[PDB]
């Protein structure tokens, strides 16, 4: 028996071991493959009750490689450090957000 | 304009049109009818149409006052059911002006009012429903909807989890409140009432109401994602129901549950437009369903039920684990999944969809796989429903060893788990175990309930398949 | 103080009490259980109690912080059906303390909220319920009973007659007033909405209800009895229903139908306090009971949801007329009558009363026998139900040659006939003939009437024994 | 007292007064009457005031039980338009006693009521109206108007800036939210809903209202300035109007929109009394308006509209941004906009002010310049309106190449770097184009929407000077 | 999924179909539409399309997380009016999910809203409306009518 | 393409460059020629919410030059160093406040 410990969370793919670069590749990937458009958010807090990050550029809407992106989110990473930084994937058929995960925690 | 002719006559005189097609504005029914020895098949399926829309036993000169035509239901399709010596599927057609706008309740109480229970019937079972578009826009639908509840409730990217608090009958306010408190704090985004827990002497629901959310807050604050708990509002009236709702909106929770066949579609629907007009979220539990539509021969089958609870309101619904301790089979489930969520489902009758159905933008239904399941089904549900659905795990969570928030983990774990090797590319269904085994590796708590539930199966013969 | 212990295990172990006596106030539940080939019915049976009260499927630490003995529901005796290789009656206690007071469909979703669906179970049907007199008093009953609904329409010494106007679906509002002012002067006590007329393009309800209170009003002043007419305030939604029922009442109606399964039970307890607290009489139509209630082997017997509907509210209820068009056997609708309308009723295998029954001075429901009879069947009706009954002919009264009004005349000569042979001392099951053949030589509305339906009979198998 | 003539009789014999100067309380209306040939002007004329106040096609003998002289409208002049063969302005008066107190559909309905198809006339336009002080006092006016408005949001000393959010209908309740929130947090003061955006399937309004008022909550924590967003509670109903404007104030939002002229004049006044009692600005849309105020012969110059708006109540109305997409001539627009602004406007033939117009401390209405604009057009428009305006740019923000929040602060930057060149002594009609060029030295932004749109012009011929 | 094009660009681009076959659930309007001098009578009828449904002067990249062609309002005939040198009827049809249900003002304010008064155009006239049967269902009707009255 | 920074604002020519004390002069010089009576108001904080700042004095009712209303800016400078102090015009016929810009930050 263990007593689970009290550890912030920050949605999908949270409770998931650090998450390699490789894997958020392969994630980035996938929502490219599945025609969501990615885009990057970033925000100074992570509270579940905040409905809007703050968009980073505009919708990678003519992406089509992973690279493109990694490099919009070392963008982000690079002008804000100390904020969460999520890569979001906009499906448009039925316009609803079809993944969410973050990228980066404040450092 | 004909004359009056007092006296009985065959249904299939005025009943039976084999020539009719369809319109498009008509409901359409598929009946499987069973009809006794002896009794013309085509004679049964105008009774049918007949007592389910104007039919009497004998002729009514009142009939002759009216337009008959514009109104008669009418059997256009007979086909026998393969391996049936007496069993064939009819296909009736209703003009929509038979049926009340926005009506759940008039529309089954014309259908399945009475032919149920036809003595030249034998058995009677109301396989699907054609609605059509102009009779779906006069609905609400889901107070919400799959969309904007993900919307709402900041969720995205993966199936949702949730728990039923055990046991169902027998704790207080304040240990469910607790029980509520660690299932949430430890990954699982909704926690719910047991479909019996109303108000009990053993646990009032305003205590419980208060004490759940609490349990809400802390486990919000302490995780940083949004938590809810299905709030149990039905009740023995309306008025007790729409106070129910009304504390569970004073006291800001997200979402509430009722049980749409013992409360009855009326109460449903008027919680469905409280929803909306609150912006409270209505999960909607399935209880007594499958008095209604378990056999194979007789009742309705759950795809007509959920359509109609598509229609009445409901941002969940209860669908059948496909894998757990209740019965559904894979393709009829997955057909009344598309029918829930989807906006056009195309005719299959390989999935029970005997009609094509269009949604005409009603929001879709949540599914919610609910009984029977652990961690080791986890795999297979997220090939089968996959994002738009919610995954629950009663007994899965509470009866893991260490407690309820690490087995909340241990099931957050294993579906995070599985979304991810999906989305990077894997196969869900071949590679389900491989990837519970490689997060056991790296999870104690996976590690622990995958070690308890290895050997815990539910498999019987399909009866409804 | 026992240690958790995390897995699965038998429900037999803690569920099964085969030597466990019913406390008088527990609620008792007989079920005809048929498990899958390899399952033993007794834990089959452990299960329908376990699922039904308290039990998941794997074991729950929070069992511990409970005393579970005091809410869990028992299998106190299995005994096999006779001629059945695998069909069980099972009777199961349950603590009072599991049950919401006053609330119908708390007690439904408990027992009958997800049993039915268990994959080790082939089929279930609820034959069966003891109510204790504690748990039956937490409801209000019926609005008014028997005894006060024939005191308020000053109606006595007989059955009372009604008809539904026909068509079903179709006429307009003041033509259907019309119908219903020639059948109420013709004799009979009251006229009534088909069960799918609620509010329609064709007619809406306001219409209706405006025309068919005239009707009632020139038939009360031509006649000199009280007439009436059930308005079905059946509605999608709560506030509709309520809306419906109030304009009813604003228009001095005496009387009000709803369906109690279509629109659910939590509308229709509504329905009947609030038919309780402005004086208006609750006729309930039975539409979708055949869906549940129509099989031997699954589904709900329809004397379960008799009790149920008495305690929720009403006045009437619709029972089968045994010899028309609709299913009912003889022996179970005299035990559900029974059941609906005396305060004791005694156990009786035989009749399918499986338990005693008693109601502890809560009014009974009077008998409605609707649906395909005729003038020849008014002596057997007369000798089945007796007084304390409604018996309902649509198409035996608009159907007549000559009009609305000479067949309702036609009904009430052979009613009162009835009714003054069996005062007298004569044989109805015996005479009944004779005494229709001296009346129509009285009576030539009822000579026609005779004349017409003479050959007109529906005899098929009996499904429901 | 004279006696009765049956028969009809020339409008002109009592109702064309040429002699007869207006009272200080009569309402005056211009219009702009073109006849058909043959029919003469002033019979024409005397027909408008006729049909307008009191007039039938023949004598009634119930005009002689009444005062005839204190109700009948009279036309105390007429004059033809210039370069007009059968074009003349007729300036009718109508004793204030003919209208309801504080209604606006009352005065519209007794002016522009029927005359405006009268066969012996070929096209008419309301060209002004000179409402008296005495029926201004029984009008609210605007909820609040500019200054109260420029005080509650705390904005001095430039124009408002605004956006529609793009594409007007398809995006989801979320999406706008987002949307709403990068408009707001780039420096736009205002957001705002399309005027066909309601309550749509791909967006219900509920959630729509939630989203936005989160943004508005999230843009104004980070700017540390007041931002808002029009919320459209233009609805089929009243109720449903008065739904979503109290949950726009249960959201805390300081604003809401209407349409006046679809929506109508009865729901805008209860609407704007609405906001007045809950402190709510009230934004007005003027879809709709080109239908009436168009063409120059016929219809309603948007100056009546716009006085009736400014009566029945708006704190903003649209006017044209002369230099967008949309009809409007510079002139009348500065006609009208004093109007609305203004507490007293003089007489003004050049303007379209065809009447002196006192508003007795009527707070006056913002104006909104709407339509087909970009930064290009900046100066001009501050030129144009000055400060006590809003101006939006939908496509100028949004259709900005970086995003909505870069091309705010565009606009942002261009509207103050316009406002400070005028406060310094600059000619902006003269040297807009430089200021806007140094600021997008300054200012990237601004660069990349000025060199986006530096070819965007529409000119047409102006159908209304 | 395409990439975003700042700018504008003309209406009949997306907004012309005139290979469009109507659907049963569809809003058909017929419009009497006299455009300025030199402006194509097909951009104008589009220019009523868009900016009747969906439409704006310049690109939005907003329009990308979206279905437009679910939503945009189409012109799927242009006939010129016989006796007319630049009179023609255009009609317009627009998807069942642009409108509220039951709203005769949210019907109106879509499409008679401000196209009236397009610069481009010069006189414009809604001649008649389709309302498809599943948007009339919606709606309560006469509260009683002809026969009832 | 950009990503709009997060800056606080303050209201009307708040999105200009720093301002000149000359284009401050000039301001000033403005609300004078256009009759507007000049006030100089402080506050510890620029909340939005906040409808009212503190009066600096009274309203310069007699001045008719701006280095009046640059003396009065420069002694609430002096006195208060770490508040906002801004810059506001009343008009009196209409009553409403005209010109309101800031001219100092918390130093
Ligand atoms: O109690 C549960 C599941 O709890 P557990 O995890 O212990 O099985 C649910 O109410 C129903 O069983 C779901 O099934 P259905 O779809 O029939 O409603
Ligand atoms: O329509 C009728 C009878 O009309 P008719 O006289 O024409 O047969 C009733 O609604 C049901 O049939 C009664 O049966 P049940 O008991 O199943 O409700
Ligand atoms: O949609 C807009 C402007 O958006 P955009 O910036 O894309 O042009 C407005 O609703 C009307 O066009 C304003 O004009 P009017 O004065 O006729 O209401
Ligand atoms: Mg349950
Ligand atoms: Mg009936
Ligand atoms: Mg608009």
């Amino acid at each position: 028996m263990k007593t689970l410990p009290k550890e912030r969370r920050y949605e999908t793919l949270s409770y998931l071991p650090p998450l390699t670069d490789q894997q958020i590749e392969k994630q980035i990937n996938y929502c490219l493959q599945m025609g969501y458009i990615p885009a990057v958010e970033f925000n100074e807090t992570s509270e579940p009750e905040a409905y809007y990050w703050t968009m980073w550029k505009l919708p990678l809407f003519g992406a089509n490689n992973t690279r493109a992106v990694l490099d919009e989110i070392q963008a982000c990473r690079s002008e804000y450090g100390n904020c969460f930084i999520r890569v979001v994937g906009f499906d448009n058929v039925k316009q609803c957000q079809a993944v969410s995960f973050i990228v980066h925690k404040p450092g | 304009g004909a004359g009056y002719d007092a006296g009985v006559q065959d249904y299939r005189l005025t009943y039976y049109a084999p020539d009719y097609t369809p319109r498009d504005t008509d409901i359409l029914a598929a009946f499987r009818m069973t009809p006794q020895p002896g009794v013309p098949p085509e004679e049964c399926a105008a009774a049918v149409a007949a007592e389910s829309s104007t039919g009497t036993w004998t002729t009514v000169w009142t009939d002759l006052l009216t337009d008959m035509d514009r109104y008669r239901g009418r059997c256009y399709d007979i086909e026998p059911v393969p391996g049936e010596d007496n069993q064939y599927i009819a296909y009736v057609a209703y003009p929509l002006d038979l049926f009340e706008e926005g009506s759940v309740t008039n529309l089954l109480t014309s259908l399945v009012g009475n032919v149920f229970g036809f003595k030249a019937l034998r058995a009677l079972r109301l396989e699907d429903l054609r609605i059509p578009v102009a009779y779906v826009k006069t609905f609400q639908g889901p107070p919400h909807g799959i969309q904007v509840e993900r919307d709402r409730i900041n969720k995205y990217g993966r199936p949702l989890l949730g728990c039923t608090i055990k046991p169902k009958l027998g704790l207080s306010a304040k240990n469910y409140g607790r029980a509520v408190y660690e299932c949430l704090r430890g990954g699982l985004d909704f926690t719910k009432d047991d479909e019996n827990i109303n108000s009990q002497p053993f646990q009032r629901w305003r205590d419980r109401f208060l004490f759940v959310a609490d349990a809400i807050h802390k486990s919000q604050a302490e995780t940083g994602e949004i938590k809810g708990h299905y709030l149990n509002v039905t009740a023995a009236t309306c008025e007790e129901m729409m106070k129910r709702a009304a504390y569970a909106k004073e006291l800001e929770m997200p979402i509430v549950m009722h049980d749409f066949l013992t409360g009855g579609f009326t109460a449903n629907t008027t919680l469905a437009h409280w929803c909306r007009d609150n912006g409270i979220l209505l999960h909607i539990h399935r209880a007594m369903h499958a008095v209604i539509d378990r056999q194979k021969n007789h009742g309705i089958h759950f795809r007509v039920l959920a359509k109609c609870l598509r229609m009445s309101g409901g941002d969940h619904i209860h669908t059948g684990t496909v894998v757990g301790k209740l019965e559904g089979d894979r393709a009829g489930t997955l057909g009344f999944v598309d029918l829930l969520r989807e906006n056009y489902i195309e005719q299959d009758k390989s999935r029970g969809v005997y009609f094509t159905q269009d949604w005409a933008s009603m929001p879709g239904v949540m599914a919610v796989a609910s009984g029977g399941i652990h961690v080791w089904h986890m795999p297979a549900l997220v090939e089968i429903f996959g994002d738009d659905s919610v995954l629950q795990f009663g007994g899965g969570t509470l009866g893991h060893p260490w407690g309820n928030a690490p087995g909340a983990t241990a099931n957050r774990v294993a579906l995070e788990a599985c979304v991810q090797a999906r989305n990077e590319g894997r196969n869900l269904a071949r590679e389900g175990g491989d990837i519970i085994r490689e997060a056991c590796k790296w999870s104690p708590e996976l590690a622990a309930a995958c070690e308890l539930w290895k050997e815990i199966k539910f498999e019987f013969d399909t009866v409804d398949t």
